C-alpha cells in the first residue's frame, strides 16, 4: 500500500518555486 | 477497456486504451482528450515507470485502473 506514498514525494517535487 | 488516470493534482480521467497498445497510444488519447503531450506526462503503476515503449499487460492494468499521472510543469 506504498503507491502514494512515494507519489506523494513527486507532488511537491514537481511543485517547485523557491526552494 | 476504460481505466481511470490519476494525477498528481487528484484528476481521474475515464480513459479507454487496449492492454495491447502501448504507453504512447494511452498518452497519445490522453493527450487529445486533456492536451498534454506524451513527453510531457509521465505516467507510473504498481511502482513502475511506465515507458512511451511498454504495454499494459506488463503492469497488470486492468478496467477502471488508477493510473498515476505527472505532469511535467514548465512548458514553452
Amino acid at each position: 500500500d506504498t503507491q502514494d506514498d512515494f507519489l506523494k514525494w513527486w507532488r511537491s517535487e514537481e511543485a517547485q518555486d523557491m526552494g | 477497456m476504460q481505466i481511470f488516470v490519476k494525477t498528481l493534482t487528484g484528476k481521474t480521467i475515464t480513459l479507454e486504451v487496449e492492454p495491447s497498445d502501448t504507453i504512447e497510444n494511452v498518452k497519445a488519447k490522453i493527450q487529445d482528450k486533456e492536451g498534454i503531450p506524451p513527453d510531457q506526462q509521465r505516467l507510473i503503476f504498481a511502482g513502475k515507470q511506465l515507458e512511451d515503449g511498454r504495454t499494459l499487460s506488463d503492469y497488470n492494468i486492468q478496467k477502471e485502473s488508477t493510473l498515476h499521472l505527472v505532469l511535467r510543469l514548465r512548458g514553452g
